[PDB]
């Protein structure tokens, strides 16, 4: 296994570390990807500490209007996130 | 395992 | 830094480590990311050894048609194989 095969189990792993908290086990809910952010990505993004932070960051990862995050969805989220700190490295 | 071309979105 | 933190490091890094053998040194001509596929992602896809594999992988992520593979171009690609992957655990 390279490094990259290794991250991307990681983000199989991570994501699924929270999806399987309540409810749907492979969707992330509000509270899951809220608490997700703020101990998995605390270094990376501003801790969420109001509703209205929250609505705003699944209204912007859900898709298909059910109020939920897919893997799909969190995928496109990883690449945000990525592509943010991607940007702090050119020079 | 599968074909890198498949891959598509 | 959690794993997560780390997981996308790696790919940051995986990223510069080809991107920068030839050519524009913050793209993926289809030799890097040819020897990129082969060399990082043996586990997940079948080795490339057609050109025509390169190309149609190539002609796939170029979005912007200049015939490689930026960093956003590449999370794209990630995001594909890591959905398939995932698949596993559907
Ligand atoms: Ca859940
Ligand atoms: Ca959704
Ligand atoms: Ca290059
Ligand atoms: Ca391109």
């Amino acid at each position: 296994m390279s490094e990259l095969e290794k991250a991307m189990v990681a983000l199989i792993d991570v994501f699924h570390q929270y999806s399987g908290r309540e409810g749907d086990k492979h969707k992330l809910k509000k509270s899951e990807l809220k608490e997700l952010i703020n101990n998995e990505l605390s270094h990376f993004l501003e801790e969420i500490k109001e509703q209205e932070v929250v609505d705003k960051v699944m209204e912007t990862l859900d898709n298909d209007g059910d109020g939920e995050c897919d893997f799909q969805e969190f995928m496109a989220f990883v690449a945000m996130v990525t592509t943010a700190c991607h940007e702090f490295f050119e020079h | 395992r599968t074909e890198a071309w498949k891959v598509l979105s």
